[PDB]
Formats: structure tokens, sequence, C-alpha cells
């Protein structure tokens, strides 16, 4: 817009799910220069919304892709392309350099932070209007990282989070406020939660909803919300039993709140969750060992009643099919009473899993919520790993 | 709660053909795939290949690409293995386990085996045979009787000391062939009060051979 957004609304009554975006990326792929990628996510900005996701700077026929099942290297970067359009050589508009990213538009323009580094002697760069504004160098030396989709921005004010230390216990989680490029402020996490990775997060009523990965201990998953107004949040846990991490132990009769659920160490996948009494609905994988099937299920209250078993599901991914990351994002400038929640799911093909090739891309699919009752449908990836030999 | 019955054990000559099935139950069966492996006996377990019960598709182990053959009979969920041209090798216990997860890595739920005694031998009816001891006090107050059941083909045997009844004391031994059929024994102990007083019977069942005996163990003596 030409002024900076407020989250004034609240979210939609969410009564099903109906399908908004699909890239069919590694389908085309197999005979089109397109790019692999992985962490991919969905921002919009007040004009159009746009595929974002970490390149590994090959095409998927070409013979550098072989190896990108390696996370971070100096070949990785944040590009983006056109809402469902494959991520092409010809169309990918580069953000900004680096292999963990986060990128959002405060209603003027948008905020692209790209982590570069390697891993003890690593630094973040804002990129705030397509130039390099801030940059922040590491804290706790060993993977500085963030997001992995979209933040959300109050009147200028976006809070980022930001972690840097182990995944295998005890790590730095600080919570940044950056308006307009510049750090405000920033504080280090707080609250009950115990281990934060790649925070999932959307906005309503001036508040911001974080939904991240427990990586140490956790199979219920931390949330984080920020008063992006005062500057502060709180962390506690999705008190629910219905557990959404994946790897995970199978879910209990009670659950809880304060506290990492115990069962599978060192493992996560990055997740989501809408989060609004009984409005709340839940994204789990369907498979507890791997990433497989991805399923939507309401919970009523899932967030503080420690016994809420679903009421109403929607499959999304097939358990015979791939899933992979999935994150919340919203089209905060679409028009109407209410925010239309939305996330997506990261289809990854390839390595390790499908090993008969050896370059690790994925497909994305993103839906949008409905107040209707709309019928479900699955959405494969698509393709055929036996093409590619 | 998942339950998967399969078919029951099958004889079947060299070079010749067979359908094992597995009926699914408890779970939604589109939505988790079919895992077969084969416990072949001093070898261990392997697993052969997985089948998509949404799509119908099969991959296949390396070792299994050839012979073995997955289908599905979705509308009673059930899963079958076929295997054509009988190679020896393939006399093991085949088990279809539940893939919990796509691909089949996690197999949670498996089923019961089946087992395929690959022979060119006959079907042999056996010989039940009771065996009354020479007296001898099988420990203090207490008597050993047993249960002679030799020259049958092939393996199975359903053996029960009194239709079910003597359960407590009874050792019914692992069969043993010897070369073209098995013998096959049982022992069952009581006290002196109960035999030669009440009746132990040996109630022996052939079921490839339609073979129902029931010996009476008498007292001679
Ligand atoms: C047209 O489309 C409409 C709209 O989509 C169709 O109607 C919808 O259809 C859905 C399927 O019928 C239905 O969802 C179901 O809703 C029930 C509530 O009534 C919900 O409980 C179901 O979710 C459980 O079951 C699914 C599989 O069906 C599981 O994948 C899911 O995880 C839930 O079960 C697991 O978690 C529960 C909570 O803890 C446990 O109670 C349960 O034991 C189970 O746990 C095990 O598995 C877990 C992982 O899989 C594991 O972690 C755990 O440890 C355990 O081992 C399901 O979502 C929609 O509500 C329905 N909506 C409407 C409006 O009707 C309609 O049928 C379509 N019509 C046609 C003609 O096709
Ligand atoms: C690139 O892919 C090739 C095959 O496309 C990989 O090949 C293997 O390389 C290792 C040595 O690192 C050998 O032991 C294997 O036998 C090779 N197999 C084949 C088919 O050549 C290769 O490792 C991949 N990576 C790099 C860095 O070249
Ligand atoms: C945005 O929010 C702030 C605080 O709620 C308010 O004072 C400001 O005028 C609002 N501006 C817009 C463009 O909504
Ligand atoms: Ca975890």
């Amino acid at each position: 817009i030409r002024d900076f957004n407020n989250l004034t609304k609240g979210l939609c009554t969410i009564n099903s799910w109906h399908i908004y975006g699909k890239d069919n990326a590694v389908r085309i792929g197999e005979d089109s220069d397109v790019l692999v990628t992985r962490e991919p996510y969905v921002s919009c900005d007040p004009d159009e919304c746009r595929f974002y996701a970490l390149s590994q700077g090959t095409t998927i026929r070409g013979k550098h892709s072989n190896g990108t099942i390696h996370d971070r290297s100096q070949y990785r970067a944040l590009i983006s392309w056109p809402l469902s359009s494959p991520p092409t050589v010809y169309n990918s508009r580069v953000e900004c350099i680096g292999w963990s990213s986060t990128s959002c538009h405060d209603g003027k323009t948008r905020m692209s932070i790209c982590i570069s580094g390697p891993n003890n002697n690593a630094s973040a760069v804002i990129w705030y209007n397509r130039r390099p504004v801030t940059e922040i160098n590491t804290w706790a030396r060993n993977i500085l990282r963030t997001q992995e989709s979209e933040c959300v921005c109050h009147n200028g004010v976006c809070p980022v989070v930001f972690t840097d230390g182990s995944a295998t216990g005890p790590a730095e989680t600080r919570i940044y406020y950056f308006k307009e490029g510049k750090i405000l402020k920033w504080e280090p996490l707080a609250g009950t939660a115990k281990h934060i990775e790649e925070c999932s997060c959307y906005g309503e009523r001036a508040e911001i909803t974080c939904t991240c990965r427990d990586n140490w201990q956790g199979s219920n998953r931390p949330v984080i919300r920020i008063d992006p107004v005062a500057m502060t949040h709180t962390s506690q846990y999705i008190c629910s039993p219905v557990l959404t991490d994946n790897p995970r132990p199978d879910d209990p009769t009670v659950g809880k709140c304060n506290d990492p659920y115990p069962g599978n160490n060192n493992n996560g996948v990055k997740g989501f969750s809408y989060l609004d009494g009984v409005n709340t609905w839940l994204g789990r994988t369907i498979s507890i060992a791997s990433r497989s099937g991805y399923e939507m299920l309401k919970v009523p209250n899932a967030l503080t009643d420690d016994k809420s078993k679903p009421t109403q599901g929607q499959t999304i991914v097939l358990n015979t099919d791939w899933s992979g990351y999935s994150g919340s994002f919203m089209d905060y400038w679409a028009e109407g009473e209410c925010y239309r929640a939305c996330f997506y799911v990261e289809l990854i093909r390839g390595r390790p899993k499908e090993d008969k090739v050896w370059w690790t891309s994925n497909s994305i699919v993103s839906m949008c919520s409905s107040t209707e009752f709309l019928g479900q449908w699955d959405w494969p990836d698509g393709a055929k790993i036996e093409y590619f030999l | 709660q998942i339950q998967l019955v399969q078919s029951g054990p099958e004889l079947k000559k060299p070079g010749e053909t067979v359908k094992i099935s597995c009926k699914a139950s408890g779970y939604t069966f589109t939505n988790y795939g079919m895992n077969w492996v084969k416990q072949a006996p001093g070898k261990g377990l392997e697993w052969m290949g997985w089948i998509n019960t949404n799509t119908g598709e099969p991959t296949y182990g390396e070792e299994f690409k050839g012979r073995f053959a997955f289908s599905l009979e979705t509308s009673a969920s059930t899963a079958n293995l076929q295997i054509n041209n009988l190679k020896n090798e393939d006399k093991a216990t085949f088990f279809c386990a539940r893939g919990e997860d796509n691909f089949g890595s996690l197999s949670d739920y498996w089923g019961q085996g089946t087992t395929l005694t690959v022979s060119s031998a006959k079907t042999t009816a056996p010989s039940v045979y009771p065996l009354a001891p020479v007296c001898g006090d099988t420990t203090g107050s207490s008597v050993t009787l047993g249960c002679l059941v030799k020259g049958y083909f092939p393996e199975p045997v359903t053996l029960t000391w009194n239709s079910g009844s003597l359960s407590s004391g009874v050792h019914t031994f692992p069969a043993v062939l010897q070369s073209d059929l098995y013998t096959l024994s049982s022992s069952v102990t009581v006290t002196s009060s109960t035999w030669p007083s009440q009746s132990i019977t040996c109630n022996v069942a052939h079921p490839a051979s339609s073979t129902k005996v029931d010996k009476k163990i008498e007292p001679r003596g």
C-alpha cells in the first residue's frame, strides 16, 4: 500500500481448505530449466503473492544438482517467482545470498534477511527495499539460523526470531524487532519453551503468533506470542495431546503445556498451527516416523486445553505420498472482514529416501481457508523418480 | 484393531505358481501401503518390496524383481504375493506387514505368516501311536504319557491331549523330516490320581490329508 500495515482483523472461520497454489516444479523440471530448491515459502506484497524458496544454484537436470541434500553452501540464495509457476532460471528473482531466510513486507516495501557463513562465523544481512541496510554477525558461533517462512509486521515493526547454537540442547534464541531495516531492539527468548527453530508465524488483532520447532526434546510444538506494539513476547507449548511435530511418539490422552512432551529427541520438521480458540486447526504429517502425508485437524482450543482431541479434519497429502516442511502465510491486503488463513507444504523429492537420484528438490502445495465445507482432495508432487534415470 | 490374517500354508511342487492372500482390517487400506518380507529359516528377515494401496504401484527389491508380483483386491482390502515358477529356495515363510509410513520403512503390525513348502514330495497321512509307559514312576506321584505321530507329509499337524484340556505339562516337540516324511511327538505328565483313572486322548489332526485321530492312551501294562 503506500502506508504501513496494521493487523486490524481477526482470522476468518476456518471450516475447510481450498487449494490456492500449485507449483508442479519437479514434474515440469524434468524437461525445463528449473531450480533445485528447498525450504520453500509464500509471502504477499500489497500487490501480489509469490513463492519464495532457497535456490541451490543448479537445475534439477544439470550435473551440479548432485549433492543438494546438503543444506548450506555458498550456492544457495533466497529466490522468488510468480504464484504457482515453477522456480525457473529465467523467472526467478534473487532476493539475497544465504542459506537461511525470512522475508516480509511491511505495507510500504519488503524486508528480506539471508544468513550466510561458515557454521562458526556466520552473518545475517537485512535487506530493506532491495538494498542491504543492517547486518548482525553470529553470537554463539554454531549455525545462526531463522524463520524459513515469512515474517509479520505491525506498523513498521517486524519481529523475526533467530536461533544460534546447538540443535541438540540449549541454544541462544533472540527475538529481534526491526523497523525499516534498522534494529529497534531485541530480547532473548523468555517463557517455558525449551528450544526454538523455524518459527511459522501469522498475525491478527495486533499480535503475532509463532509455532516453532523443538529440536532438542519436543514432539509437541512450542509457541511464541509477540506483542509487536509493546515489543515483548512469551513462549509456552501447545497443550493438546494431538502431537504435531515429526518424528513423534504416539499421541497421549492428556499432554503437556509448560514443558516438552517426551519421546523423540534431536529432531523435528518446520510446522505451523492456527490458534484461535474453537477455531484452532493444527497440522502434522500423517506418519509418525517420516515426512509422508500431511493433514489438517480442527482441535478446538489446542493451545490451552490439555485433553483436546480433534473434531474435524482434512487430508491434504496422502500418507503414500511425500510431504516435508510446512509454514503459515496470509494475504494481509486481500479485501474483507477478516484474514483468510493459509499455509504451504514443501514436497521433498530426492535424497535421502528416494536415493535412486542424487538431488534433493521439492515441489510446493498451498491452500487457504474456506468458511464453506468444501470437499477434499489429495495433492501429490507427482513426478516419477524413474524418468530421471 | 489392526489384524492381518493371511492364507494357510502351501505345498507346491517345483516350478509351480502360488497366490498368498493378506486381508486387512482395522485401518483404511488405501492410506497405508503393504510391505512383504521373507523369513527364510537359516538366514533371517528380508524386505521384498512394498505396494501403494492407493495407486497400486509396487516396488520390488533386487532379489525379488522377476518372479514376485504384488497385486491388491482393494475392494476386500487384500494384498497378495504371487510367486511364479517356484524355484526350491522359495521354501520360507512370507509375512505381509503394514508399512506405517510412505515406502514402508516402519513395519508396525505384521501378519501371522504363510509357509511355502516347495516340494516334489507326496502327501502322506500320519500314524498316531499311544505310548503308555512301561510303568516307571516318572517322578514322585506322577506319570508321563506320550504320543508319537509318525509318517506324514507335509507339515503341520495339530496335537491336543484331550480336546485342548490337558494344557499344563504338555511338551509337543518340533517335527523333524527324514528325507521324505516327518516324525513329531508330545508328552504329558499327570498325577497318579488322574491316570489310568480318566481318559487321556491324543487328538491329532492332519489337515492336508483330512485326517483326525483320537488315540486313547489305554493303560497297557
Ligand atoms: C468430501 O470431503 C469432506 C471434507 O474433507 C469429507 O469429510 C471430512 O472427511 C474426513 C475423513 O472422514 C474427516 O476427518 C476425520 O475427522 C475425525 C473427527 O470426526 C478425526 O478424528 C479424523 O482424524 C483422525 O483420523 C485420521 C485418519 O482418518 C488420522 O490421520 C488423524 O491423525 C486422526 O487420528 C489420529 O489422531 C487422533 C488424535 O490424537 C487419535 O484419536 C487417533 O487415535 C489417531 O492417532 C494415531 O495415528 C496418528 C497419526 O496418523 C499417530 O500420531 C497417533 O500416535 C496414533 O497412533 C479425521 O480427520 C472430516 O472431519 C470430514 N469433514 C466433513 C465436514 O465432513 C467427506 O468424507 C468427503 N466425501 C466423500 C464422498 O468422499
Ligand atoms: C556425483 O554423482 C555421482 C554419480 O552421479 C557420484 O558417484 C559416486 O562417487 C563415489 C566417490 O565419491 C564413488 O565411490 C561411487 O562409486 C560413484 N558412483 C558412480 C555411479 O560414479 C558422486 O559421488 C557424486 N558427487 C561428486 C562430488 O562427484
Ligand atoms: C497503525 O497502528 C497504529 C497503532 O495501532 C496507529 O496509531 C496508526 O495510525 C495505524 N496506521 C495505519 C496505516 O493503520
Ligand atoms: Ca522434536
